[PDB]
């Protein structure tokens, strides 16, 4: 299901790369894990093989899933809660789940507001954090820097 | 010599050259292993575990000279490899995190605290390392009973070793230990 050198995402630390399959005994119970190495980080994650989707692990965007993300940032709209509390809750969730598509579509909506109607700072931080995350996974997917992945986004807006 | 045991007291107290796996349950290692692991939650709810793998000491920003020619300390940052495990899902998250800056001895046998060439003394049979190694145990005590307080405000999927940890309680523990020391 997952193989060494696979580029991956694991909410919340984001992108990483499957090192291999690790055997750890943890609390008296030995089990096999997928090991994930994180970007210039010295931080790792170990995901039980038995069910890794079950626990949030996924592949990152392929280079061809990328132009659809760029379209979401450019033209993405989604309905958002009337009230700020519920809205921040929604956005907080979307950001956590780490669904790149949902995040891009959110970000597209949020940016849109920032233009036409105006974006509350609270929501703005949701946009930044969204950008941040997408820039890293896109940078990973196309093997370009994060600065370069952002600059892409910048153009998608104008 | 008196100063000989002390530059050795401190020496093995640290094992800063020992490969962590070849490091022995002594001093700092002892402090860590006494303190760790930290479990919390009922296993089912936010069943958590924060566990210790090893500590590393990253060499000092400056040699003797510069810590001396400046009102600062001859210090090494200390970091530890920790794993957070959700007892729920079996997921392990391993970070290396920064705990505190850590003062170093000279071959002479002294520290350069805030520039001051201060000195701690061997009391009640305890040596330098020992007396200190127990102060280490103190901060870590304070830090546990932190980490485990955080352990029960939920946020399981969001949580990380990094987020369970800060440098304050250990900073304090050595801040005080070295604010009680001679001046050569």
């Amino acid at each position: 299901e997952f193989r060494p050198g696979d580029k991956v995402v694991l909410p919340p630390y984001g992108v990483g790369v499957v090192a291999g399959i690790a055997q750890r005994s943890v609390s008296g119970v030995s089990r096999a894990y997928y090991q994930v190495d994180f970007p210039g980080s010295r931080s790792k994650a170990y995901v039980p093989v038995e069910a890794p989707h079950s626990v949030g692990l996924r592949k990152a965007l392929a280079p061809e899933e990328v132009p659809v993300i760029l379209d979401l940032l450019k033209n993405g709209r989604m309905p958002l809660p009337k009230q700020w509390a519920a809205r921040h809750r929604k956005t907080s969730e979307i950001l956590a789940d780490g669904n790149p598509y949902r995040i891009a579509q959110m970000a597209g909506q949020l940016r849109a507001w920032e233009v036409e109607r105006g974006l509350p700072d609270l929501d703005r931080q949701a946009l930044r954090r969204a950008i941040h995350l997408l820039a890293e996974e896109v940078a990973q997917s196309l093997e370009i820097t994060v600065q370069e992945a952002k600059r892409l986004f910048e153009e998608a807006w104008g | 010599p008196l100063t000989e045991i002390q530059v050795e007291s401190y020496k093995k107290a640290l094992q800063a050259d020992v490969p962590p796996e070849k490091r022995e349950n002594v001093g700092i290692q002892a402090a860590f292993k006494e303190t760790f692991p930290i479990e919390e939650g009922d296993k089912g709810k936010g069943g958590l575990v924060l566990d210790f793998l090893e500590y590393r000491i990253g060499d000092p920003p400056f040699s003797q000279d510069e810590c001396r020619e400046k009102d600062l300390t001859y210090q090494a940052p200390l970091y530890a490899r920790l794993q957070l495990i959700h007892k729920d899902t079996g997921l392990i998250k391993e970070d290396e995190v920064f705990l505190g800056h850590l003062p170093l001895m000279t071959e002479d046998g002294s520290f350069i605290i805030n520039g001051a060439d201060r000195v701690i003394v061997s009391q009640g049979g305890r040596t330098v390392g020992e007396l200190m190694a127990d102060q280490f145990r103190v901060g870590l005590a304070r830090l546990a009973r932190g980490v485990r307080e955080r352990m029960v405000m939920g946020s399981p999927d969001t949580l990380t070793p990094a987020k369970l940890v800060n440098s304050r309680p250990l900073e304090a523990a050595l801040r005080e230990f070295f604010s009680r020391s001679q001046l050569s």
